[PDB]
């Protein structure tokens, strides 16, 4: 999943 | 004597509290509380029973019959059928509804053609048999299928509710139910949510917290006073982040909490946006990086740097802490600059078109940034110029490739390396973004899911990442660690080492  | 009341932070607002489009750090932290799949993680960060009682698999691995647990129901007391997982799985295949994530589900057989309009939803393998029993098969056999049932794109949602109102999943509010331990009972956009302990899940007696307080401060200093003052139990990731000047501090009083994730930090690259179209640009503006520097100065919390895509701490790539090629290689990154230039027909890097670099607004990845603009100002005489977005705005101008060089993360999904690398299989495919996709490298890795032995598949990966490696989509900057201070009587999280956060069965001492 994309990381913030 | 314990609170029953957590308050934590997530920063920003989520990208999707639609499961089936979820794509991020953010939303996900919510929808682990909210929603169950058919697995759920233990504290041991295993897959273990959620929704399905049983799990039966055929002797070849492919077919998975699961039995639906007796009485498990949604948060308005509605029952929680095999039809509700069909329809979500269904739901994220459909392009029409252009879930990012849809590749996530290829691993069902008919899936993929599904999703590309090679073939119906109605001929994808996954079949409510009856309300209480689903079946889906595989192409391959998939020894980490249960992992895949816990992740967030395979959670169910309310098929009567969603058929009823399309946004069902945009506001808080009567059509938002969800069948986890908690529920989401306030979202104030941008603001905050709340969510509470969902009295009508199947192990609500495991749940001990009553009240999860998230709010969305995207200033760490702030965060940290707030934790300081009492306002907040925890202080830093996965969910929040610390101020990279306060580690030194927190690591000597003894109270911050270092772990190793499976995660990477890179730059993707446009490999359809001139220069970067170029492989020796690319590879010029990767090499010439010190990430040794960067995580030293910048970050601060122990990571190490990255010269590879898959984790070092995937069973079977531990080498991956030398990885491909050496860190803040200059005298390279000035060879393969030259080569760029000279293929453009350009004898200096200022005539090249314009960079544009950008990343989602945050203190840390603003430092990096900047940090990296003067590594190339100073080591390959590259400007470039730095813009900033709200997270949520930023996924989406990557995934239109609305962009050159775009920061991002990647933190699995499931434990294996494949995670790292079938991102990038198909040029379309949802988390891509870069344009990239190379024939040899999608053939080793449909070969590594045909393959049964770790070390020859272990070999085929390894393959598959130098061919990734050696065509530099992204530029890999560091390996993750989540860093974070709590109130020490804050037990029972679980903290799988996939960088993943549960509170289930979190509680005060």
């Amino acid at each position: 999943s994309n990381s913030s | 004597k314990g609170k029953t009341t957590l308050n934590i932070n997530i920063k920003t607002e989520p990208f999707s509290l639609h499961p089936g489009l979820a794509n991020d750090s953010v939303s996900g932290g919510v929808i682990r509380q909210t929603f169950e799949g058919l697995t759920r993680i233990n504290a041991d960060g295993e897959p273990e029973e959620g929704m399905a009682s049983k799990i039966e698999t055929s002797k070849d691995g492919k077919t998975y019959t699961f039995t639906i647990r007796d009485g498990v129901k949604w948060s308005n007391g509605d029952p929680v059928t095999a039809q509700d997982f069909e329809y979500a799985w269904k739901w994220a295949l459909d392009p029409n509804n252009e879930s990012q994530y849809a590749y996530q589900l290829y691993y069902i057989k008919g899936a993929e053609a599904a999703n590309t309009g090679k073939g119906s939803l109605d001929d994808v393998a996954v079949k409510a048999v009856n309300d209480k029993t689903l079946k889906v098969e595989l192409n391959n056999p998939t020894p980490y299928f249960t992992e895949l049932t816990a992740f967030y794109t395979y959670m169910p949602i309310n098929k009567k509710i969603a058929e009823k109102n399309k946004k069902w999943n945009t506001n808080a509010g009567d059509d938002y139910v969800s069948n986890g331990p908690f529920k989401m009972t306030a979202w104030k956009h941008s603001g905050s949510i709340t969510l509470e302990k969902n009295d009508q899940y199947w192990d609500k007696d495991k749940v001990k917290l009553k009240k999860i307080d998230m709010v969305m401060i995207n200033n760490n200093n702030t965060e940290l006073k707030k934790f300081q003052a009492g306002e907040l139990d925890w202080a830093g990731m996965p969910l929040g982040q610390l101020p990279t000047e306060s580690l030194p501090t927190l690591k000597k009083d003894g109270s911050l909490h270092v772990e190793p994730i499976a995660g990477v930090y890179w730059y993707k690259f446009n490999t359809e946006a001139k220069p970067l179209d170029n492989v020796n640009i690319r590879k010029a503006l990767t090499y010439s990086l010190d990430r040794q520097s960067i995580v030293k100065n910048v970050t601060q919390g122990e990571q190490i740097p990255a010269m590879a895509a898959v984790p070092p701490t995937m069973k079977g790539f531990e080498d991956n802490k030398e990885g491909y090629f050496k860190d803040n290689d200059v005298k390279t990154a000035k060879e393969y600059l030259e080569k760029g230039l000279k293929e453009m027909g350009l004898s200096k890097a200022s005539d090249l078109p314009k960079i544009k670099l950008s990343y989602n607004t945050d203190d840390a990845h603003a430092k990096i940034a900047q940090a990296v603009q003067e590594m190339w100002k100073k080591n390959l005489g590259v400007d470039v110029e730095l813009d900033n977005s709200e997270w949520n705005v930023y996924i989406d101008k990557l995934h239109s490739q609305d962009y050159q060089i775009g920061r991002m993360g990647w933190l699995g999904d499931f434990n294996d390396p494949i995670n790292f690398l079938e991102l990038f299989r198909d040029k379309n495919g949802g988390n891509n973004d870069t344009g990239w996709e190379n024939p040899e490298f999608k053939k080793l890795l449909n070969q590594s899911q045909t393959e049964t032995d770790k070390t020859k598949r272990a070999e085929l990966l390894k393959k598959a990442e130098g061919i990734f490696i050696d065509e530099m989509p992204v530029a890999p900057i560091y390996f993750y660690t989540d860093t974070w201070v709590q109130d020490e009587n804050l037990k029972g999280v679980i903290m799988p080492g996939t960088g993943e956060v549960y509170f289930r069965n979190a509680y005060f001492k």
